[PDB]
Order: C-alpha cells, then structure tokens, then sequence
C-alpha cells in the first residue's frame, strides 16, 4: 500500500482578497458633529462667564462697602 | 514603525516551524539536493500549510 501525504479529496477554498470597511460616518456630517460640540461648549461657556461676572461684581461691592 | 515587524515575525516564526518539521534546521535547511528534492515531507503537513494560508 502507499502512504504519502496527498490532499484529502481536495481542500476547501482559500481566501486572498483585500478588504476595507470604509467606515466612514459621511465626514461632512462629522464636521457637523464637531461644529455642534463647539457651539454647545460656547453656549454653556457664555452662560457660566456671565454668571461669574455677576458674582465678581458682588465681590466688588463687598470691597467697596467695607473700605472706609 | 516598531510593532508590525513583530506581528509578522510571529507569523514568520510559524513558517520557521514548518521548515523545521520538513528538514530540522531553523533557517539554513539545505534540503534541495541536485536531482530532485531529498527526504520528502513527513505525513501531516499540508493541512498545517492550509491553516496557515
């Protein structure tokens, strides 16, 4: 009998092809994401700065009334 | 470019293992005499090359 190493009935298929997911996000919408986060931060920043100006004028009134 | 070197050297270590199972040497397997190939491959190797593919 003969006992070499053949392919056992023909092997299954072998992949070789390239693949890229191209993800993605449709980058103009990603610019919209960035500009939205930017303007979100500016809105909250504006609110906090004006409330802190209010409190800083209160500390001004403290130093004014305490002074004489 | 440190790391892709290392991913593909682990793959090359697998192929050094295949050369070792064929001949015995790590790298400098002589193994190809004139007049055909000497000391043909042992039973149980083609499936391993298929898995590696």
């Amino acid at each position: 009998v003969k006992q070499d190493m053949p392919p056992v009935g023909g092997y299954g298929p072998i992949d070789y092809k390239r693949n890229l997911p191209r993800r993605g996000l449709s980058g103009y919408s990603m610019f919209a994401v960035g500009i939205g986060a930017l303007l979100f931060g500016y809105w909250s920043m504006m609110r906090w700065n004006r409330e802190r100006r209010r409190l800083q004028i209160e500390d001004f009134e403290a130093r004014i009334a305490l002074m004489p | 470019a440190m790391t892709p070197f290392f991913w593909m050297f682990e793959e090359r270590e697998k192929m050094f293992e295949f050369y070792e199972r064929v001949s015995g040497a790590r790298m400098h397997a002589a193994y190809v005499r004139p007049g055909g190939v000497h000391q043909d491959l042992p039973l149980g190797l083609m499936d391993d090359i298929y898995e590696f593919s």
